């Protein structure tokens, strides 16, 4: 039995930590909602 | 129960202690999460009950109390923010420039940020604070790193 608990407001925060790259990938999405790499 | 707009943790007491299985967004009276977080089960908010209203395993999304309300889209150029809500930790915003998932049915934005499985459902936002999608359905690439799609539903 699942329950929900508030964690915060949804707002853009100025001067947030900036990280992560931007890869361009060929992918496939199957009927089960699973993504896979196309090679 | 609490129907205030915002980001929420999805918890369960079925396992050891209280475990965070995911995250969701309450907007316009509707709770939005990823399908793999709840598997379509009913939710509790204090003393109230939230029933599933719409869901789709392939899109990996589900809405409660009403139809999917989130309609903003990534502009394809700007940085975005993942409002990550990790298990046992405070909500935090991470800014990033999304990559692209290229499919036979079109291109989707993607965020190359790795967080525990229980962070699934955390919202991805634009500079106006609008939810452009949810985090947590992705792939492991050649490097071994994790990349999530920016998953957005359709507002009827
Ligand atoms: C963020 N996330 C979501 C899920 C899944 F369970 F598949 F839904 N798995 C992850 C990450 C967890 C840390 C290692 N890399 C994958």
């Amino acid at each position: 039995d699942m329950y929900i608990e508030r964690a915060g407001d949804i707002t853009w925060e100025k001067d947030a930590e900036v990280t992560g790259n931007s890869p361009r990938l060929d992918v496939a999405l199957d009927e089960s909602g699973d993504f896979s790499l196309v090679e | 129960g609490e129907t205030t707009d915002g980001v929420y943790r999805v918890m369960t007491r079925r396992l050891l202690g209280s475990t965070q299985v995911g995250v969701g967004v309450m907007q316009e009276g509707v709770f939005h999460t990823m399908w793999h977080v709840t598997k379509g089960a009913a939710l509790r908010s204090g003393e109230g009950r939230l029933d599933p209203y719409w869901g789709d395993v392939k899109q990996d999304l589900v809405s409660y109390c009403g139809p999917w309300k989130l309609d903003a889209a990534w502009d394809g150029l700007s940085e975005v923010q993942l409002l990550a809500v990790p298990p046992g930790e405070r909500a935090k915003n991470i800014q990033t420039l999304p990559g692209i998932f290229k499919t036979k049915d079109g291109d989707i934005g993607a965020v190359a940020l790795d967080y525990p499985a229980g962070t699934s459902g955390s919202p991805i936002l634009d500079k106006c604070g609008r939810v452009i999608g949810l985090y947590g359905n992705g792939v492991v690439i050649k490097n071994g790193s994790y990349v999530s799609a920016i998953t957005q539903g359709k507002r009827e």
